[PDB]
RNA sequence: CCUCGCAAGAGGUGCACAAUCGACCGUGAGUAAGAGCAUAGCUGUUGGGAGUUCCUGCCGAA
């Protein structure tokens, strides 16, 4: 049913979709790795999916499988990426072993950017402590 | 009882649930399959090489 | 395309009893027909 | 009565219920009453097991559960039955009904599986073939067992070539079978000698004749016939095993 | 703990792609030889 | 006289001289949709946003490293 | 004529996608023919009754062929004896479906036929009379 | 669509429909294996009293 769901979401109301002036579309979905409404992008469209998303200081990895499509409360499995960037990429590749290259590449890029953002918000909010 | 099942009358006079034009919702499963790829000729590059 | 659904008690605890899915949920999901019928019926009020 | 309960428990959202259904199945399967049952109970049980696989979460649990489904075939073996007589035992007939139900249910549900959900079931078919052949090895390939297994199980639907059978299952088994026999039989120089000798012991040359017949028939699909002819007849191990 | 196993579809795809690549390489070699012979024929016709 | 022949190249269409496509932003959640596309896109705070919200949007944008097309608007003039 | 079905039906579009892919990637002209048929309007998709299926099978050597109708199949009470075959078509009326099931035949969607016969082997396409 | 053929072809089989050839019913609208009904959209004509035309593009007589 993923194709049907995607086609309805495409030619009907993807509520998280925002139509930019260029004509490109952006899904507002927080779990979305690539914030662009496409076949590979909407977590709604695709049963198999993954994302790096920041919670507190941690940069967790969220996993989505067709097996837990029912029971959406427990759908997203939460994995802690190690603070070491190399270890984090290794863990992402391991968990995303035998996993389509699109989500893996996008997940790695999102982890890099979130790490940079965490570094730079530490920068902007440096305090006298320590 | 209100709408009916495979072997149960819908309780609406002369009503049956609609049939599916396509038996499978997901076209990716069907297009991939196992036998089609045996039937299919080798693929192209998917990004045409510019000639001339 | 599950076989059955699990009833849930009001307090929240999952109930052992399970009910098979009806045949309605395995029916065509047609945005176009729903859209046309919805426009026609919403014009009434 | 119990069979319906097992089918329901297997098709339960709670993981614990699904696991406990399978654990109790391991005990229920090795009983006289199950043997007495008709093929329809077998088919219902296989539907329940199929849905149990349908709910498996992650690839490692999927491997574990495919191994468990193989073990289910592995259970229906008595060392005594092999020794007593060459003629097949009623336990073995029950095992043949078990395999029949498996392949009927898999043929039925093959088409409804999702794209992402199909990969686990390919592994399941692999492990089921492994366990079914391991049963023949444990029985030492009795002629009666082999004949009735081929005619009742493999000839019925996996290798029937009928239009009803989805062609993907034939391509899948022909990919599986070559590696599966090698799995049963277990440097490369001496390893090949051991494999060759144990292959001479095995009846696989009997099995390949079915694919030969399928390739012979005109009514069968050209896609299936062509792939089988290209994969098997051109294979090297058949030459190595003089087949 | 236990190692993950390759998907059973990716293995089929790898087999098919390997066979296709071998076929394409053979066709390429034959095409190269045919091109040389074709150039010889063209030279003769032009003369 | 306007006509289709004057149409701009697709690769350069809808591009500011800074090289960033303008994307309207209302709140922090809509800002976060442009987290990595900092090179391709630049945010533009909507006209109807209150001054109290604009400073929060600017702070979050600086943290994310996304270029804002109209900062110091309603916090400064022109 | 058309390059895509004027209908906005999701499932017809899915079938068109599958069949255009097969026609692109299959040498057999069957996929091309069915792809072009899928675009046709209602007037250009006349109903092919179970009656015509019976005649098409009575033709010599076609008894075991898979009859294909890009469109709908309608029942015909005029007949008493109907042979067993695995008709394939877009839609099946309740009468036609009951007749096919009763006589040991079976009805499949065009996707199931594509899985069966990606090159259209042993297929027999039929088209209804478009008198008006 | 099936076989043979690397291919051109050799055939086999034949949807719709056409071509002529005829039978029967009653010389055609013929039969000898029907498609229509309903809804909605666009839209041609007949009508009942009954100047220019937001921007761009497209197809195009004489
Ligand atoms: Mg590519
Ligand atoms: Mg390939
Ligand atoms: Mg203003
Ligand atoms: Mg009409
Ligand atoms: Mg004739
Ligand atoms: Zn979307």
């Amino acid at each position: 049913s993923d194709e049907i769901v995607w086609q309805v979401i495409n030619q009907s109301f993807c509520s998280h979709r925002i139509k930019a002036p260029n004509g490109q579309n952006f899904c507002r979905n927080e779990y979305n790795v690539t914030g662009l409404c496409t076949r590979q992008s909407c977590p709604l469209a695709n049963s198999k999916y993954a994302t790096v998303k920041c919670d507190n200081g941690k940069l967790y990895l969220y996993m989505k499988t067709p097996e837990r499509a029912h029971t959406p409360a427990k759908l997203w499995e939460r994995i802690k990426l190690s603070k070491n960037y190399t270890k984090a990429l290794q863990q992402i590749d391991e968990h995303l072993l035998h996993w389509s290259k699109f989500f893996r590449h996008k997940c790695k890029q999102r982890f890099t950017k979130l790490t940079q953002v965490m570094i730079t918000e530490r920068r902007l909010a440096l305090r006298e402590e320590e | 009882q209100v709408w009916g099942s495979e072997t149960v009358a819908s309780s609406k006079v002369g009503y049956t649930l609609p049939s599916h034009i396509i038996s499978t919702s997901d076209v990716t499963r069907i297009i991939n399959s196992s036998e089609i790829q045996s039937a299919i000729r080798p693929a192209g590059q998917a990004t045409q090489k510019r000639t001339h | 395309s599950r076989p059955q659904v699990t009833v849930h008690s009001l307090t929240g605890e999952a109930t052992a009893n399970a009910l098979p899915l009806p045949a309605v949920f395995s029916a065509p999901i047609r945005p176009d027909i729903v859209h046309t019928v919805f426009t026609s019926v919403n014009k009434n009020k | 009565m119990e069979t319906s309960n097992f089918v329901k428990q297997l098709s339960s959202n709670n993981r614990k219920t699904r696991v406990n259904a399978l654990e109790a199945l391991k005990k229920y399967l090795t009983a006289k009453q199950f043997k007495e049952n008709k093929q329809i109970e077998f088919n219902k049980l296989w539907k329940g097991l199929y849905y149990a696989m349908w709910f498996s979460d992650r690839p490692r649990p999927q491997q574990r559960l495919a191994n468990e489904l193989g073990e289910l075939h592995g259970l229906y073996f008595d060392p005594k039955d092999n020794s007593t007589a060459d003629e097949l035992t009623t336990n073995d007939k029950a095992f043949i009904k078990f395999s029949r139900g498996f392949w009927k249910v898999m043929c039925f549900e093959w088409f409804n599986i999702d794209r992402y959900r199909l990969d686990k079931y390919l592994l399941l078919i692999r492990r089921v073939l492994f366990s079914q052949l391991k049963y023949l090895q444990s029985r030492n390939w009795d002629k009666k067992l082999v004949d009735e297994y081929i005619k009742k199980v493999l000839r019925w639907l996996p290798l029937s070539g009928s239009p009803k059978v989805y062609t993907g299952i034939p391509i899948h088994i022909v990919d599986i079978l070559l590696d599966e026999w090698e799995r049963l039989l277990k440097n490369k120089e001496e390893e090949m000698r051991k494999i060759a000798e144990s292959a001479k012991k095995t009846p696989l040359a009997d099995v390949i004749a079915i694919f030969q017949d399928i390739v012979a028939d005109y009514n069968n699909s050209k896609v299936l016939r062509e792939k089988i002819k290209e994969d098997l007849f051109s294979d090297t191990r058949l030459v190595s095993w003089d087949i | 703990a236990e190692k993950i196993l390759t998907p059973e579809s990716q293995l089929k795809k790898s087999k098919a792609q390997q066979k296709t690549a071998e076929q394409v390489a053979a066709e390429r070699a034959a095409r190269k030889a045919a091109n040389k012979e074709k150039r010889a024929i063209i030279l003769e016709r032009n003369a | 006289q306007p006509k289709i022949g004057y149409g701009s190249n697709k690769k350069t269409k809808f591009l500011s001289p800074s090289g960033h496509k303008t994307f309207l932003v209302a709140n922090v959640k809509d800002l976060e949709t442009l987290t990595m596309h900092t090179k391709t896109y630049a945010a533009e705070i909507a006209h109807n946003i209150s001054a109290k919200n604009r400073v929060v949007i600017l702070a979050r944008a600086k943290a994310l490293g996304i270029k804002v097309t109209n900062p110091k608007g309603r916090l400064a003039l022109e | 004529h058309r390059t895509a079905p004027k209908s906005d039906n999701v499932y017809l579009k899915l079938l068109v996608k599958l069949y255009t892919f097969l026609a692109r990637r299959t040498d057999a002209p069957f996929n091309k023919v069915v792809l072009k048929a899928l675009f046709l309007s209602k007037i250009n998709r006349p109903p092919v009754s179970v009656s015509r299926i019976a005649r098409a099978l009575k033709q010599e050597g076609a008894a075991n062929k898979t009859v294909v109708v890009v469109g709908t199949v309608t029942d015909d009470a005029r007949i008493f004896e109907f042979p067993k075959t695995t008709v394939a078509a877009l839609r099946f009326t309740a009468g036609a479906r009951a007749k096919i099931v009763k006589a040991g035949g079976e009805c499949i969607t065009l996707d199931q036929l594509a899985v069966r016969a990606p090159k259209g082997q042993n297929t027999l396409i039929l088209r209804g009379p478009r008198n008006s």
